[PDB]
């Protein structure tokens, strides 16, 4: 019922990112971090494959291991780029746990990436101008 | 301290231009070097524009290198990234 | 926060989507028309180009005004092809929008398209298989 | 015949490529015409694909032109309009 509604916004918010607009805040940190993403894929190869390879999700990963990984990517602080490449490692995660026929291991990612956001992230990205000061910054 | 980052640097084009173009030359010293400060989001990358003699089978001829140095992310034992962006004579 | 999960869904699906994945069947849905829409407007560049003039928007412009203009794309057969050019024409009117500094306007917009959808299409939507027949169309 | 929609395309064809690069080429004759089917989603587009005859200075040449005909989208009920594709000599 929402169905239609939907794909109308997101059409929108693609069509009005092409020309530099955008739909609203969210959808401008969303291509913010779409594009930078991207850009550290290419620009850091070498360094987000050794990320990558430090850890493989299977059906008896638990959150401790992500948090573990991460906790070492953020251990001389929190920056934005640092930010970009634990969004980065979790795409690759994901796409790694489909590429094995186990897409029911894409839910637990997406939690696991949620948590670490709100538990750890959200106060440095609060106390440096939200993700406002990301967009002007990419 | 300096100075010898500045000859790694050095090498490592040479080593490097000689993988490519499956060449055979002979580094020997760095007679100029300076450096440019890039960013990327909030991470510093840096530019290294070298000036080295090397024996071209046997022939001392100088060369322009460019290099360029991306921190590291994960602590690698081999520091920062390089990557030799151009190597031609003068 | 609800905000961060949408970043994560969001850059998910998108990581997804370059591999040939999907977040859901939804976001399959999204990709299609959003590759559709660009297929659409690069290679019927005229006549798209033409379309888009039919309505000159402001903030006077009402819905039936819009429902006409529409009325007129499928008035002889709705097809797959019919809708993607309907999504583009709603995305141009946007940025026209956005272009004259009337932002407010985009809202306004969607919530015509939506409309247009849930009254007009949705019949022939259904009839034809639904999102996920024009899907399996658009994938070979 | 059929050929006299095939000669109508490669004449569009000329026509067009002399509007396109300011040129003054004048049509001769079809020496070879294709076609092939192609599909837009529920979309019926067919390329034409032409070897024509015509004269550039007076000196009679060879030239393959590609033409689209598709769909024409609003108003007139099941129209078609033309394109060319491409335009090049032999």
């Amino acid at each position: 019922s929402q169905s239609n509604r939907e794909l109308v916004v997101d059409f929108l918010s693609y069509k009005l990112s092409q020309k530099g607009y955008s739909w609203s805040q969210m959808a401008a940190v969303k291509q913010a971090l779409r594009e930078a993403g991207d850009e550290f894929e290419l620009r850091y190869r070498r360094a987000f494959s050794d990320l990558t390879s430090q850890l493989h999700i299977t059906p008896g990963t638990a959150y401790q291991s992500f948090e573990q990984v991460v906790n070492e990517l953020f251990r001389d602080g929190v920056n934005w780029g640092r930010i970009v490449a634990f969004f980065s490692f979790g795409g690759a995660l994901c796409v790694e746990s489909v590429d094995k026929e186990m897409q029911v291991l894409v839910s637990r990612i997406a939690a696991w990436m949620a948590t670490y956001l709100n538990d750890h992230l959200e106060p440095w990205i609060q106390e440096n101008g939200g993700w406002d000061t990301f967009v002007e910054l990419y | 301290e300096n100075s010898l980052e500045i000859e790694e640097l050095a090498r490592f084009a040479v080593d490097e231009h000689n993988k490519k173009e499956n060449a055979l030359l002979e580094f020997v010293r760095v007679v100029k070097a300076k450096e440019q400060m890039f960013s990327w989001l909030d991470w510093e990358e840096t530019m290294y524009y070298l000036t080295l003699e090397a024996k071209d089978g046997g022939k001392k001829k100088l060369y322009e290198a460019k290099v360029w140095v991306k921190p590291a992310l994960l602590w690698s034992p081999h520091g920062n990234f390089k990557e030799l962006q151009e190597f031609k004579p003068v």
